[PDB]
């Protein structure tokens, strides 16, 4: 069995966006496909099920209304629209399939998809402003989208020092790194590449 | 709905035996709850281990069990693995519904605990000429990769402006995470005293400007 999901996707507050799982394997029996939300900062949460063949569906309370369930028997495929998007919707979709002539009492969550990516945001290209740190260490904050990169010293400086993962302040990002001098910070989205360095106060 | 419960995180050591249990918010844990077990590993690798609470799937090892033990639902690792370091989801089922369970970090011991190294810088003059105030505390080199972080006001606990990043692996197999706290310049001058404080294997390291 596999399951192929639909590509990533990015959308704007308020907005709608169309995600997909095809499946592919013994669809000739009956089978069911649970969908699955994983934010950044969450475990796992369950939205609903769908069975292709008979379109029959179960659903999470809190998920009517903003996830809508519907398949189609013969392409083997299951959708998942998801209308009036937020913050809150911006995650990782799974969905997931029982095993083959498995029981009801078997492990419903056997198969997987490699999972759809959901961005929502309003924020448009924007650069990083960067500070120095006085250990020290360099903050890189305020910028759209991710990814940003940060060396120390061009690179020669690399023992000694933690980069931190990228955080969510205000809608834009916001990111950090030490060292135990000067930081190099690169942000392609805005075509940018800025140098601080750490004079003392 | 019902809400489901998990232990945050738990330790074990090569060749222990733990047990993660599974709470539900409406009463005991049934045979008709259908117990589910979930294993994630790092990039999303996801195995289902368990269905109708004790029934292991095929091609899970046989030191995984399910049961249920006094009230909850339960999953056993008999003689753990290094390979067995995941976060474990359960999931219930209410008669037309599912719930996970919040998930419990499973770290396996490959290394002494590790209590974590604290930095907290203020902000900077070109931040300041903003009329914005970010206030960075680095904390490197904890082992288990667990931390609590709460921020402190001349002493009295802050509420707003938090951000903290999830623990991540360092190179040497200890974590780092990272604690924002975001103010006006103005509101930074109020002030005589800034505290962050980070909680780790019951203990905390706190650093004051
Ligand atoms: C005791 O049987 C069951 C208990 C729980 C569930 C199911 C059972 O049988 C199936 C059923 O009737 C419809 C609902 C559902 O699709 C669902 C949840 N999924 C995840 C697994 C298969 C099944």
């Amino acid at each position: 069995v596999q399951l192929q999901q639909s590509g990533a996707e990015l959308a704007r507050p308020g907005a709608s966006v169309k995600l997909s799982c095809k499946a592919s394997g013994y669809t000739s029996t009956d089978y069911y496909i649970n969908w699955v939300k994983q934010r950044t900062g969450q475990g796992l949460e369950w939205i609903g099920e769908i069975y292709p063949g008979s379109g029959n569906t179960y659903y999470n309370e809190k998920f009517k209304g903003k996830a809508t369930l519907t398949a189609d028997k013969s392409s083997s495929t299951a959708y998942m629209q998801l209308s009036s998007l937020t913050s809150e919707d911006s995650a990782v979709y799974f969905c997931t399939r029982g095993g083959v002539y498995y029981g009801y009492d078997d492990a419903w969550f056997v198969y997987w998809g490699q999972g759809t990516l959901v961005t929502v945001s309003a924020a448009k290209t924007t650069a990083p402003s960067v500070y120095p740190l006085a250990t020290l260490g360099c903050l890189v904050k305020g910028y759209f989208p991710e990814p940003v990169t940060l060396t120390w010293n061009s690179g020669s400086l690399s023992s000694g020092v933690h980069t931190f993962p990228a955080v969510l302040q205000s809608d834009l990002y916001t990111l950090s790194s030490s060292v135990t001098i000067t930081c190099n910070v690169a942000h392609p989205a805005s075509s940018t590449k800025v140098d601080k360095k750490i004079e003392p106060r | 709905q019902a809400v489901v419960t998990q232990e945050s995180a738990l330790t074990t050591s090569p060749g222990e035996t733990v047990t993660l249990t599974c709470r539900s918010s409406t009463g005991a844990v049934t045979s008709s709850n259908y117990a589910n077990w979930v294993q994630e590993k790092p990039d999303h690798l996801f195995t289902g281990l368990i269905g109708g609470t004790n029934n292991r799937a095929p091609g899970v090892p046989a030191r995984f069990s399910g049961s249920l033990i006094g009230d909850k639902a339960a999953l056993t690792i008999t003689g753990a693995q290094t390979e067995d370091e995941a976060i474990y989801f359960c999931a219930l089922w209410y008669s037309n519904h599912l719930v996970f369970g919040g998930g419990t970090k499973l770290t396996v011991l490959g290394q002494p605990k590790s209590s974590p190294s604290v930095t907290l810088f203020p902000p900077s003059s070109e931040e300041l000429e903003t009329n914005k105030a970010t206030l960075v505390c680095t904390i490197t080199d904890f082992y288990p990769g667990v931390v609590t972080v709460d921020w402190k006001v001349d002493g009295t606990p802050v509420t707003q402006g938090m951000e903290t990043t999830q623990p991540s692996k360092q190179s040497n197999n200890k974590y780092m995470a990272s604690s924002y706290l975001t103010l006006t310049a103005r509101a930074w001058e109020r002030h005589s005293s800034y505290s962050c404080q980070v909680t780790h294997e019951g203990h905390t390291v706190e650093k004051s400007l």
